[PDB]
């Protein structure tokens, strides 16, 4: 995990989140 | 006159009387969720 950020999640998981994307 | 969603309901529509749009949107709604102890506890709820 990363301390610095928003969300305690490790460099490698950002890159995962960043990759997978009524009425 | 009319503008539509992709269900083909009403998104927009002219006002009839003064050209200008005005936007659809449906009034709120929700499932109601009911957060109970057994009734063999008690019958205290709490609504979601
Ligand atoms: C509705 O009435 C207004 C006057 O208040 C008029 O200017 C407008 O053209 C009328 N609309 C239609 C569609 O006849
Ligand atoms: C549930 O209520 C009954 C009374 O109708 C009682 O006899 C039973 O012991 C209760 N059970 C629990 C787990 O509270």
């Amino acid at each position: 995990p990363d301390p610095s950020k928003p969300s305690k999640r490790s460099f490698i998981e950002d890159l995962l989140f960043n990759k997978v994307t009524k009425f | 006159q009319f503008g539509r969603d992709i269900a083909d309901t009403t998104d927009a529509v002219r006002d009839p009387q003064t050209l200008e749009i005005l936007d659809i949107t449906p009034c709120s709604f929700g499932g109601v969720s009911v957060i109970t102890p057994g009734t063999n506890t008690s019958n205290q709820v709490a609504v979601l």
